[PDB]
RNA sequence: AAUUUAAUAUAACUAUUAAUAGAAGGUUACUAAUAAAUUAAUAAUUAAUUUUAAAACCUAAAGGUAAACCUUUAUAUUAAUAAUGUUAUGAAUAAUUAUUAAUAAUAAUAAACUAAGUGAACUGAAACAUCUAAGUAACUUAAGGAUAAGAAAUCAACAGAGAUAUUAUGAGUAUUGGUGAGAGAAAAUAAUAAAGGUCUAAUAAGUAUUAUGUGAAAAAAAUGUAAGAAAAUAGGAUAACAAAUUCUAAGACUAAAUACUAUUAAUAAGUAUAGUAAGUACCGUAAGGGAA
RNA sequence: AAGUAAUUAAUAUUAGUAAAACAAUAAGUUAUAAAUAAAUAGAAUAAUAUAUAUAUAUAAAAAAAUAUAUAUUU
RNA sequence: UAAUCUUAU
């Protein structure tokens, strides 16, 4: 038989829980193209000097 | 500290068992009553499997001289019976203990926080009686919390019903198998 | 700039992506619940009151700096301002010498 | 058409490399059998995949026992019916047979490899007592196909690096030793290696630290007894202190390169006394030894 | 039925390359400079030691020791 | 003496 959560894992669990439900944050394509962008200038950058 | 005499036993890992699956060879008569504590029982200082030794083993190193002449020696841990009061239970429970696990213990205000608290230092330093100990309070303060409304009579009531039909059609019914059938429903 | 992205080393696209740039994260520590917790800062926990260790830990964090400035994507990066590393030559020009140094 | 040469067998072991995978003995008898399906290519078929029958007794752990035997009674109850004969007053009480439903059972399981516990001595030091041999042999316990380790309270040195693990250089260098016998790193650079990072923890206290007793020949992290902190404004790291630097213990997971066994393939300036029998004959009360 | 193997060190002979060798991924080992316990020192100011370098000593020499120099570096 | 410990039922 499994044992019983005590009182401080259980609101641990609650914890993780109301984490979970929160909207989670992603990396957007938009935030990627930026990124990219910036990475191709530093390129540029680098092949010029 | 390190828990390395307790946290390197290894348990034989049992499969998970469906219940369409064959049987093994050797199915045990009474069922498991306690949970399944994660390090086993220790095989080596096998007096601290009756008590709360708080992870200490029994060392053994040298004697020297002063000529440096080794001899091998061993360092017990102070170990003493001690029937201290749980509130949870309503009792006391005597055990052998470390001096050291006592001083924890009275800090810790209570043998039954000791055995409870969630960090896995403890549950190491707990032994399988330790563990043991821990689930009947646990599962002793979950009662308190939780009655189980917050049924039985009605099985009783349709129990000779069922009975006198499972004989209109032919067969006889006993009250265990009753139960059994049940139980789920 | 897609491709450009793709092509950047694995650590810091795998950062990226759990810890993205929209959000901007916290200089100084926070809430572990916050949204805008810095990994690389140890943030309170506030029922217990405790430090979390960062969630990125600083070899780590160190790491995939060190991508950044190699691929030139810093800024994107959470601050690293209140985490007592810096990096190269601003960690080269910020310094002072040490007292052995200066005063023998 | 035959002969020869080289290679290949159900039919050798050994070493290496590569690939793949993690496996029944005996006893004597009322001898311990099998049946099928689908798919493939051209009815029988061979091959693949799947289902299915039987299978005594012994091999610690149903209960015994002087292994291959004995005793328990699943060709059992308990109940419900049906058929039969007897007792006492159509109904009742016991027995036998035949259906139906309900009730439990069968440890022969590797060895090597791994981890943990305890831990010698011969021996070396041309003696011997610290030291060595050696955390070796051995015994004991426990796990898995591998285990262990593993994403820095790590190294380094003001410049920097960035899990593990194995090897080469570093280097027999630093280091250490009745400064004898002798023992001996790390950083760094290369390979091998896999996607190698990633949360599962409400971030860790009788814990760090201290005293003391022990503790891998250098290099600690451990540990019995007892005193015992701090919140990132903090904590760990080096005789010590000041500066600096670096990391975040007392919560976790993890392929891969590796070890061992077996199989298959290939290569043998290997074996015919390392070439298949036999763990037999025989020796011993026994553990055990062991032929031709 | 009895001087064998492995990991190393020092000599010698030959062969390859040679002020370089081995290795070529870098890294390393040996050589190329002698000293000194060690240190921030290190070989003709106008030539053979009568010069120079190092260790002792010193203002700098001398003094002991070893090493370095007389088209081409060994 | 509800520190500890020994015995009997
Ligand atoms: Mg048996
Ligand atoms: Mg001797
Ligand atoms: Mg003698
Ligand atoms: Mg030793
Ligand atoms: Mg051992
Ligand atoms: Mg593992
Ligand atoms: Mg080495
Ligand atoms: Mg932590
Ligand atoms: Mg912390
Ligand atoms: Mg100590
Ligand atoms: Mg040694
Ligand atoms: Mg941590
Ligand atoms: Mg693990
Ligand atoms: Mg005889
Ligand atoms: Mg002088």
């Amino acid at each position: 038989p499994e044992m019983p959560l005590t009182e401080v894992r259980k609101s641990h669990l609650a914890e993780k829980k109301e984490l979970a439900e929160r909207e989670v944050p992603k990396l957007t394509e938009e935030d990627m193209e930026a990124i990219g962008a910036r990475v191709f200038e530093f390129l540029e950058k680098q092949k010029r000097e | 500290r390190q828990w390395r005499l307790i946290e390197t036993r290894k348990i034989a890992k049992q499969p998970n068992y469906q219940v369409g699956d064959a049987k093994p060879l050797h199915m045990p008569k009474e069922r498991k009553k306690f949970p399944d504590y994660k390090y086993g029982e220790s095989n080596i200082f096998k007096q601290s499997n009756k008590g709360l030794y708080g992870g200490s083993f029994v060392q053994f190193g040298n004697n020297i001289s002063e000529s440096k002449a080794k001899t091998r020696k061993k360092w017990l841990p102070n170990v003493v019976k001690k029937g201290l009061w749980s509130e949870t239970l309503n009792r006391k429970i005597s055990i052998k203990m470390t001096a050291k696990v006592l001083k924890t213990i009275s800090k810790e205000g209570g043998i039954d926080n000791y055995l409870t608290k969630e960090k896995s230092a403890r549950i190491k330093e707990l032994g399988p009686t330790g563990w043991k100990l821990r689930y009947r309070v646990l599962k002793r303060k979950d009662e308190i919390e939780n009655p189980p409304h917050k049924r039985r009579r009605l099985m009783s009531f349709l129990y000779p019903l069922e009975k006198l039909e499972y004989r209109s059609v032919g067969k006889d019914l006993n009250y265990k198998k009753f139960v059994e059938l049940f139980a789920d429903v | 700039y897609k491709q450009y992205f793709d092509s950047l080393p694995l650590k810091l696209k795998s950062f990226f992506q759990r810890y993205p740039p929209s959000i901007k994260y916290s200089p100084v520590s926070t809430s572990t619940k916050a949204i805008n917790a810095n990994p690389f800062l140890p943030n309170k926990h506030p029922v217990t009151q405790r430090f979390h260790d960062p969630k990125y830990s600083l070899r780590r964090m160190s790491d995939v700096y060190k991508l950044a400035l190699r691929y030139g994507v810093e800024e994107f990066l959470p601050p690293i301002e209140n985490t007592k590393k810096l990096f190269f030559e601003e960690k080269y020009n910020k310094k002072t010498l040490m007292k052995g140094v200066l005063l023998p």
